[PDB]
């Protein structure tokens, strides 16, 4: 029998005949023995029994700088509300009754990771409706205006020695970009606002909570006013697209930075045999996560491990040295330049695009959310106040081809390089050269700094900061662009596409019981921040689709002139064209990782195949793992692309379909289908210019499937140097008037759809021909 | 039901079927069978009356005259029972269940309903073609039936079995419009007027150039008319030559080509169409044969799923001022235009006009044109077209598919029937029930992007939501390939050699361009003839004239040179291009100078794959012929799965109007009732030939030999020895390219050595011997009188804020712009691409590559080697290398060299046959064939080898496919065999000599030839398969220093055919084969080719790829050069030869045995010692 | 059919007055027989 | 059929060349088919 979400709190059963069972319809919150202000957020089935995450609309968390229990709940007006992940079961008809009932308790801090937290600034949420040029940041100061200063060129040959930039050919190369203007920053203690700006390069108060709060909010209020009579030329008022991403808000004002991370942070669940696994969601950063062991007491208080004590496997070492380089910088000199890279940490959090488990492993994926550092100085004061120091990774031109030699190339490791070079009849934003390398021929090896000028070394305070998407620099140039949209070829005989390794990586991975158990210790850890190492994870530079956005048509090493045009080259100008209900065309999503088992028969003595599934901004993405391992696959070549990932283009009706708006995910081990369901009504009722909204009525759903030579299916495929891939199509099961309760996979021919027109409900079956559905109006009982 | 000894073997020539390897419980063979018999004469049966009448007619006589069966066979090969249907007396179907499944007993055999099949007297007469087994359900078959007609088709007579082209002196050009079109000077208004000033916001860089022109659209208020409609503005007309001088289908179409029967005749007429018959047989049982299910393969299923957009195919998404420019420039308007391919249209090349594009065109009031109207041109699938779609069966799950085979049951010389879809036949409730269907593969192939193949990159193989890409193939077959299921043979690819567009005043001088665009010329090959482009084809009318004269060299519009292109420079971007902003109802034409050659050209204006699907924003037309090798890995669950009608929404459909065409998305939203997205991704991965691209491809086919002769392309065994015709490694000199352009941040960039010397090939162009690394601005180019261009002029200047007043041009340009020049580090100033490369491919293999002819071999007129043909003076008229009028990518002399028409290579009196660079006065040439006449449709038999491997007979060749299914780093990926016998090499109709290939039992790929079988042609010229009409070249005195240092300068040929009678003798066939001592047979035997002895290191490359220590290229030419002596190793060899008494007309192939003509059936010595005991005892 | 996992079946009941095994009328109001299938009960 | 007592078989043979099983066509003067009927056979 099939379990049906009937709204927030209650759970339906059904036949096989798609007839539901009477007194079925069961209240888990209430079973649960949990309060009205509580929702079920995810479900799932392991051993049997149901498995389900709940949380509260009314939960509060504080961050407190000073002492030793810094994050924890507000117990005073009714917000100590933490989440529940409950085990049910049946007793028999359908009874459901609760087994156990584990509390996710706040993080614990300590006295480094504290020294963090205390000037730790983050980027307000991605919207709908939130545009390439809300997120466009105006440019920081070039290299040769930080280590030297103003009017120091032509004096950069001389010079650069000093400040340990030799041979460096890129005085103009940005260094960041200005938090003075530009989308919120907030302090963990901090509130986000409502308002967007339209143009971050002039609109917006960046990390100046007090210039916003005292005379900018009152300009925004103003000209973005909620429900319209506003004018909406310099602000955008998203507070119905903010709930509709889990926003949690006291009436109009959402909740503190460090209540938003708790209520996103606990939205995903995965159950092993010894473990449960809670994660974060695809709209908001997730800086911890929480394993809870299932032996655990009735009362335990399970706390989560923070990601910048998770040490993941990049690939390769250059690999996470790039990621941790860009942190911050490592040289306190001053005392408080605390940091995440100073304070050796590594990567904060990420956007996570779900978690699964097979054969008792748990598999994660999604985007890293850009962190760097920035300057607070606050006065002659440092060249690099009120600013960001981020830059450009892309591998330069010059660079050797093959995978492993493209994402080790020492470009821009310890400081920024690329910028714009004219290259014979065209031109490119990569650095053309590396090593010893020029146009001349070998001039002495190139030298590469963090934006910190030596003088000032003592005199600065770089903290950290983390953005709301995976971009690490938003300084609106050239490169920006380029590295979003993957538009950095080289221009050797064999074509190949220099990636960038801190903007857009897409991380993946596969976690055994033990390193599960490791990161069980790490929240366990009292006085030291203890840390986990997972092996089977992997990273891959994963860009928006080039052709979302007005004005790109290949991407190629050649580009034409039009190509070095403003419109078409910084954030503020690019314009978007995408159709997967974004504004943006810019930053990559991510969402819908599911897991599942291949049907299909393999070689004697060989364990069955599992790979994943996940859809990401452009298509769909493969993840394939070695069963015999358990690891992820891979080939002895290197100079292919790790074979454990896989990406195939979607067509005009997978693109059409909101990414926002997904529903569930769903896996058929008879078929070896992945099922997506976007439910339109999960739309905001509000645009930006607090227009309603009128097409939030409907559904679709995408049938993903396996494609390509797959592992041991023979003598010959015990081995493989080709990554099996997937294939997003449109199912055919779609609406515009209908709204969808659940989907029941009746059998391997045959699917039936829950749905309310006008109240009254209407079951609807569909021929299934092997992910391909046609309505069946003779099957209407 | 008895085996009838009259009864023969035979193979059909359309899908190369003779027998099906029947597996499982009861193996064997199916085989055609039919009457050898002669006296036969259709000349009878007169022709008033029309088409129809009289095919009946030639069937009841038919019927009466021939006798056809399929004959099934015993694992041994020996034959058991026949199944001839019009010798079949009271015929029945199985006595099915009471779930549809039909009765029957191992012993008794199947139940019999006493009934006959439906629609039986219209099939009665009906000859088998093909036969497929069912992959689940046991003895399961299914019957290709045809009308005997099909069979007889180049039989009937002439006057309605036609031509598409014409039988007192000959001259190629009378039936081509040549005359270019005029100024009008009424619509002087209709000129695009120049913008008032740029837009500064935050820009700051200045120019004195003439601002960008301004193309206005407004929708405004008004049923049939827009208040702006700059794209309909015209300000030229035809030429007035003794009349208005355009394309008039009524006028130039006397006897014009039409189909032997409509689509709607075809589908009305259940006897003149194809069947499917679904069949029941066990062999060793009472009731071995019973029928089931009779479909007619209903050509209206697949015309009703053709896109929206083929319903008005003169017409295209760029709407009206593409339509005018090309109706002007006296090309084809649209995707598929009837006079280009008259083989899909219902009234043929009575419709091969620009007339009646489906949308109102020459309005009085131009803000009229573009509005949607009535058409009645659309495409459809008449006779012809049809039965090429007819062969090549698959059995996948409850369904059978029918891809089409090579189309030559209706092929004609000047005609190129192919299969343009997929028919499904879907049955249901245990093969009781059936559904007919058909896909066009445009939608199936939608998906097609540059990831999915490992050899050439950036094929134009791209389409939009508007399916312009017409794919059409010469099928192989639809195999399973272990796995994976394969589809096979030769693809049609999107037009290249029309991408470029001429400059209004130009035509006269580039015939074959013209004729080309013209649907005359039906090559599809690129022509070297690029003086008189346009520096953009996508220019409207509108902005022709903004400099008539030609003194300020019209930097919106001008003749191309990709010398005189801009910078890419911030200022000189922000100057001419960022400054001008498009808005809702305004775009501008900057006044940017643009240009580029072949390569640059088709990279902004061809329908090249990306890496995402549907996103060609040009799609040009569509090839004559199939111009591509091709595989395909296809989705079998997504053929089984999808719907069988497709719905198309308005997204399909072009804009109504110029108002909603003007801001027109790519991609759109498809509606929510629709399902035609979802049969984009059918095709998995794809390969077109050996996994290399770019130059590295170049070297490869100078490795590969002309069958004619048997010599390579590289002429490389034994400074004036020849040169190479495809590479220019060691061709011409070394040139510094960090001394080229703008000479910044080159040297690491394109070669990985310190090093950057790249070889400029044959025709190049140096300042000075002494100084080959770039060529300055001396080459710049001048126009008639006071006519130096200027650089350092005003307009010539960008001036940025602080006043440093620079040029906009290059210092110094690359040292080649010759057919050849292969650029690394300059788009703009190659000609060499991938399309070409991959047309160069199966020419060369087919040995059909035009040759370039200024001297035939007669008195007075000939061509001598010595003194006249200098290998050292390549930079010179000594090399002679045209520069106009041959094909692009190769070494015109090196090819002749290579064919022998000039040397001993062919003759060994030397035919004198060439082309001189004349220095002496204007010089005047016409393209020739090699001799030879192998087609691109001549794709045989698809034969899986392994589990890893498949191949198939491709002209005089037998191409593999080692490295497709699953590939492996180093390998080339392709085999070849060549055919030895020099009478089919060198026959008129040399695929008349093939009778199948088949897999032997020893695990190698066999062909059946039967010389004796071979066609002679009905036939001042002569028509043959390989019969062009090439155009005449006039060029001015070639000079004799710094020759190639300017494009090549043509002249007016219009009345230039008159003085090249020798030439013009050379066009037939016939007359080439004469002069290279291959005039008649001086012969044969009837026997089977065997394909080269291969191992699993044959075409292990990997040594003579990669490296930096010499470019790609140039390791992968010192490897083949190490290797001449020994192809065989590479997998490039000859084919072994066995010979086989009497006539081979097929083979009987049974998973054990492979019988020709079915003789040779034994007992099997093995199973000679074991019977069963009798039942008594 | 153990492939379609179908089972027709047909109730039966001791009479007491005939020592008989009479079927069950009423067992599904079109008869004593009756089938079970899973999801092809779509024929 | 169990009622009958008969037996429909087919003789087949692993093949050397092919390394595969291949019916033994003269096994019966017929085909490799034979039934073993007691003496129902009418």
């Amino acid at each position: 029998t099939f379990l049906v979400k009937e709204d927030s709190k209650n759970v339906t059963a059904y036949t096989p005949f798609a007839t539901p069972i009477t007194d079925s319809k069961s209240d888990l919150v209430s079973l649960a023995q949990l309060d009205s202000s509580y929702q079920i957020a995810d479900q799932t089935i392991h051993n049997t029994n149901l498995f389900v995450l709940f949380k509260s609309r009314d939960v509060k968390v504080k961050y407190e700088s000073s002492g030793s229990n810094n994050i924890s709940f507000d117990s005073t007006s009714q917000g100590e509300k933490p989440s529940y992940v409950v085990e049910f079961t049946n007793s028999t008809g359908i009874k459901w009754t609760m087994v156990k009932k584990y509390q996710l308790d706040v993080p614990n801090v300590s006295s480094d990771m504290n020294q963090v937290l205390k000037n730790l600034i983050l980027e307000q949420p991605l919207t709908k409706y939130t545009l390439n040029s809300s997120l466009a940041k105006e440019k920081g100061k070039t290299q040769r205006e930080v280590h030297l200063g103003s009017g120091q060129a032509n004096q950069w040959t001389s010079q650069r020695n000093q400040h340990d930039l030799n041979n460096n050919p890129s005085p103009n190369a940005s260094t960041g970009f200005k938090l003075t203007t530009g989308n919120a920053y907030r302090k963990l203690s901090e509130s986000w606002p409502i308002y967007e700006p339209i143009d971050g390069t002039k609109q917006g108060k960046g990390k100046d909570s007090s210039g916003w709060s005292s005379t900018e909010e009152n300009e925004a209020k103003n000209d973005a006013p909620s429900v319209s009579s506003g004018t909406f030329n310099k602000y955008l008022n998203t507070k119905q697209a903010l709930e509709s991403i889990g926003i949690l808000f006291d009436d109009q004002t959402p909740r503190n930075v460090i209540t938003q991370l708790y209520y996103a942070s606990t939205s995903k669940l995965a159950v092993t045999n010894n473990h449960i696994v809670v994660m974060g969601n695809s709209f908001l950063p997730s800086m911890w996560y929480w394993v809870v062991e299932r032996s655990a007491q009735e009362n335990a208080s399970n706390k989560p491990t923070w990601f910048a004590n998770t040490n993941l496997d990049w690939g390769e070492d250059k690999q996470k040295q790039f990621v941790e380089n860009q942190l911050g910088y490592k040289e306190t000199t001053s005392t408080n330049s605390h940091n995440f890279h100073s304070k050796s940490f590594t990567q904060p959090a990420y956007l996570i695009s779900g978690i699964d488990s097979v054969n008792d492993q748990i598999i994660f994926s999604g985007f890293k959310a850009g962190s760097v550092g920035y300057d607070s100085s606050s006065s002659s004061s440092s060249s690099t106040k009120d600013q960001a120091l981020a830059w450009s990774t892309t591998t330069s031109l010059d660079s050797k081809t093959g995978y492993k030699d493209l994402v080790t190339n020492d470009t821009g490791l310890n400081g920024p390089i690329n910028g714009s070079f004219s290259i014979q009849d065209t031109f490119s934003f990569v650095v053309p050269y590396s090593g010893n390398h020029t146009n001349n021929g070998t001039t002495g090896p190139i030298k590469t700094a963090y934006p910190v000028k030596k003088d000032q070394k003592s005199t600065v305070k770089i903290n950290s900061l983390i953005n709301a998407t995976p971009l690490n620099s938003y300084g609106d140039e050239g490169i920006g662009v380029f590295d979003a949209l993957g538009l950095n070829y080289n221009f050797k005989s064999n074509q190949e596409r220099l990636p960038s390794r801190t903007d857009q990586i897409f991380v993946y991975g596969i976690v055994s019981p033990n390193e599960l158990r490791s990161a069980k210790s790490s929240a366990d850890s009292t006085g030291s921040d203890t840390k986990v190492n997972w092996s089977n994870t992997q990273s891959r530079y994963l860009p928006v689709p080039y052709n979302y956005s007005e004005g790109i048509i290949d991407a190629d090493g050649f580009k034409r002139p039009e190509n070095r045009g403003a419109s078409v080259t910084t954030f503020s100008g690019l314009k978007s064209i995408a159709p997967d209900g974004f504004a943006n065309s810019i930053a990559n999503f991510s969402v819908g990782l599911k897991a599942g088992i291949d049907p299909n028969p393999v070689m004697s003595g060989k364990k069955a195949n599992y790979g994943a599934v996940v859809l990401t901004r452009g298509g769909v993405v493969r993840l394939n793992f070695n069963p015999g391992n358990d690891s992820l696959l891979s080939t002895t070549d290197n100079n292919i692309a790790p074979i454990s990932f896989s990406f195939t283009p979607f067509t005009a009706a997978e693109s059409a379909v909101d990414l926002t708006t997904f529903k569930e995910v769903t896996y058929n081990q008879e078929s070896g289908l992945w099922s997506y369901i976007f439910d339109s009504s999960l739309k905001p009722s509000h645009d930006g210019k607090q227009t309603p909204v009128t097409d939030n009525m409907g559904f679709s759903v995408i049938t993903v499937s396996r494609t390509g030579i797959e592992l041991n299916q023979d003598q010959a495929t015990t081995t493989l140097d080709v990554a099996p891939s997937a294939l997003a199509v449109q199912s055919g099961i779609q609406s515009t008037t209908q709204t969808l309760t659940g989907v029941l996979p009746l059998s391997e021919e045959f699917s039936a759809v829950i749905a309310k027109d006008s109240d009254q409900n209407k079951i609807d079956i569909y021929k299934n021909n092997n992910g391909l559905f046609e309505i069946d109006t003779q099957l209407s009982n | 039901q008895a085996v009838d000894e009259t009864l023969t073997p035979w193979t059909w020539n359309n899908n190369n079927f003779s027998s099906l390897k029947i597996t499982g419980e009861n193996p064997g063979s199916f085989g055609l069978v039919r009457s050898q018999n002669d006296n036969l004469n259709i000349s009878s049966v007169t022709k008033s009356d029309d088409n129809l009448k009289y095919l009946n007619a030639v069937e009841k006589y038919l019927d009466g005259q021939q006798n056809f069966a399929i004959r099934r066979y015993d694992n041994n090969g020996r034959a058991l029972y026949d199944i001839n249907l019009a010798k079949m007396e009271n015929p029945s179907t199985v006595q099915r269940g009471l779930n549809g499944e039909p009765i029957f007993d191992p012993f008794k055999g199947f139940g019999l309903t006493g009934n006959a099949p439906t629609d039986w007297n219209e099939i009665k007469g009906k000859v088998p073609v093909e036969v497929v087994q069912s992959p689940h359900s046991p003895n399961l078959y299914f019957v290709l039936l045809v009308p005997k007609v099909a069979l007889e088709y180049h039989n009937l007579n002439n006057q309605v079995v036609k031509e598409s082209l014409e039988v007192s002196s000959f001259n190629p050009t009378q039936r081509l419009q040549k005359d270019s079109p005029v100024k009008d000077s009424s619509k002087q208004g209709e000129k695009l007027s120049e913008t008032t000033a740029s837009s500064m916001s935050s820009g700051m860089a200045t120019s004195t150039r003439a601002k960008a022109l301004k193309v206005e659209v407004e929708r405004g208020s008004q049923s049939d008319s827009l208040l702006k409609n700059d794209f309909a503005k015209k300000p030229l007309k035809h030429k007035n030559s003794s009349g208005e001088v355009k394309l008039e289908a009524e006028k130039e179409f006397t006897e014009a080509w039409k189909p032997l029967l409509t689509t709607d005749q075809i589908a009305r007429e259940k006897g003149m169409g194809a069947t499917v018959v679904s069949f029941y047989d066990a062999p060793y049982s009472e009731n071995h044969t019973a029928f089931g299910l009779v479909d007619h393969i209903d050509p209206k299923k697949m015309v009703e799923n053709y896109p929206p957009s083929w319903k008005t195919p003169k017409w295209n998404h760029h709407g009206i001022w593409d339509y005018n420019a090309r109706n002007l420039l006296l090309q084809t308007t649209g995707f598929f235009n009837p006079r280009r391919h008259p083989e899909w249209f219902d009234e043929g090349q009575a419709k091969a006009d620009n007339t009646s594009p489906g949308f109102k065109v020459g309005d009085t009031d131009h803000k009229k044109d573009g509005f949607k109207k009535n058409s009645s041109s659309p495409i459809a699938l008449p006779f012809e077209a049809y039965f090429a779609n007819i062969g090549n069966m698959v059995a996948i799950g409850n369904s059978v598919f029918i891809f089409g085979g090579n189309g030559h049951a209706t092929k004609m010389f000047t005609t190129n029937p192919l299969s343009i879809g997929v028919f499904r036949i879907k049955y249901t409730d245990n093969f009781s029930k059936s559904s007919v269907t058909g896909w066009p593969y445009a939608v199936l192939f939608g998906g097609l992007i540059n990831p999915q193949t490992n050899g050439l990159k950036d094929l134009p193989l791209g389409t939009n939501r508007w399916f312009e890409y017409v794919p059409r193939m010469a099928v192989s077959g639809v195999k399973w390939v272990g796995n994976q299921l394969v589809l096979a043979g030769t693809l049609t690819m999107g037009d290249t050699a029309t991408v470029p567009r001429l400059k209004y005043d130009q035509l006269e001088k580039h015939l074959n361009l013209v004729a080309q665009g013209q649907g005359l010329l039906r090559e599809d090959l690129q022509i070297f003839t690029p003086y008189g482009w346009a520096n953009r084809p996508d220019i409207p009318v509108g902005a022709w004239l903004q400099d008539e004269m030609g003194s300020k060299f019209g930097p919106h519009y001008f003749l191309n040179n990709p010398d005189i292109q801009d910078n890419v420079n911030n200022d000189t971007v922000e100057a001419l291009i960022s400054s001008y902003k498009n808005t809702d109802k305004l775009k501008h034409v900057y006044p940017y100078r643009y240009s580029g050659l072949y390569a640059w050209q088709l990279f902004n204006w061809s329908n090249k794959l990306t890496n995402t699907p549907l996103s060609a924003n040009f799609v040009n037309e569509n090839s004559y012929a199939p111009n591509s090798l091709f595989a395909a890995i296809l989705n079998e669950d997504l053929l089984t799965g999808l719907s069988d009608k497709i719905f198309y929404g308005k997204e399909n459909e072009f804009a109504e109007n110029e108002a909603d065409r003007f801001n027109q998305l790519l991609s759109l939203n498809p509606n929510p009732n629709t399902n035609w997205a979802r049969y984009l991704n059918v095709v998995q991965r794809f390969t077109t030939g050996p996994n290399l691209d770019s130059s590295t491809f170049d070297q490869f086919l100078d490795f590969l030999p002309w069958i004619g002769n048997g010599k390579p392309f590289s002429n490389s065994p034994s400074s004036s020895t020849p040169l190479p015709t495809f590479s220019n490694i060691n061709v011409g000199v070394k040139s510094m390219i960090t001394q080229h352009l703008n000479k910044e941040n080159t040297r690491w960039v394109f070669i990985p050595n310190f090093s950057p010397d790249i070889w400029t090939g044959a025709g190049y162009r140096v300042q000075s011997a002494n100084q080959k690394n770039g060529i300055p601005f001396e080459q710049v180019k001048p126009s008639n009188n006071s006519t130096p261009f200027d650089p350092n002029s005003d307009d010539n200047k960008v001036t940025p804020s602080g006043g440093s007043s620079k040029p906009t041009t290059y210092p110094a340009l690359p040292n080649s712009i010759s057919p050849t020049s292969d650029w690394i580090n300059a788009l703009t100033f190659t000609n060499k691409n991938n399309p070409q490369r991959n047309q160069l491919l199966l020419r060369s293999l087919l040995g059909t590559i035009p040759v370039l002819i200024n001297k035939s071999g007669d008195s007075n007129d000939q061509f001598n080697k010595d003194s006249e043909q200098k290998w050292d003076k390549t930079e010179t008229n000594e090399g002679n290398l045209p520069g106009f009028g041959e094909v692009n990518g190769l070494y015109n002399a090196a090819l002749l060299h290579t064919y022998g028409f000039f040397g001993t290579n062919t003759n060994s009196t030397d035919p004198k046959i060439g082309f001189k660079a004349d220095s002496s006065s204007s010089s005047s040439s016409t393209l020739v064939g090699s001799g030879l006449n192998w087609t691109s449709q001549d794709v045989g038999n698809l034969v899986v080898i392994n589990d890893t491997s498949f191949g198939f007979q491709l002209g005089g060749w037998f191409i593999t496919f080692t490295d497709f299914i699953r590939p492996r780093t180093g390998y080339l990926g392709i085999t070849l065999s060549s055919l030895q016998d020099q009478t089919i090499i060198w026959a008129d109709q040399p695929w008349t000599s093939f009778k199948g290939s088949y897999l032997d039992s020893d695990g190698t790929p066999k062909s059946l030839w039967d010389p004796t079988a071979l066609k002679s042609l009905p036939n001042n010229p002569t028509l043959s398969p390989s019969f062009q009409l090439y155009q005449p070249n006039k060029v001015k005195a070639y000079q004799t220093t710094n020759t190639y240092n300017k494009l090549i300068e043509p002249v007016d040929a219009t009345s230039a055919a008159t003085n090249m009678t020798s030439l013009l003798k050379l066009l037939t066939t016939k007359n080439i084969k004469a002069k290279l001592g291959k005039g008649t047979a001086s012969n044969n035997g009837g026997g089977v080719s065997q394909t080269i002895n291969t191992i699993t290191t044959t075409g292990n490359i990997s040594e003579g790829l990669k490296e930096e220590t010499s470019i790609q290229a140039e390791t992968l030419k010192k490897f083949f050069d190490s290797k001449q002596n020994n192809k065989s190793e590479i997998g490039i060899g000859d084919s072994t030869f066995t010979k086989m008494d009497g006539k081979l007309t097929g083979v009987v192939s049974t998973p054990l045995v492979n019988l020709i003509n079915g003789q040779g059936a034994t007992s099997d010595s093995d199973t000679e010692k074991i019977s069963f005991k009798p039942g008594n005892q | 059919s153990v492939e379609n996992q179908t089972l027709g079946v047909r109730l039966e009941f001791k009479d007491p007055q005939t020592q008989q095994f009479i079927p069950v009328l009423n067992a599904s109001s079109t008869g004593p027989q009756t089938v079970f299938q899973p999801f092809n009960q779509w024929a």
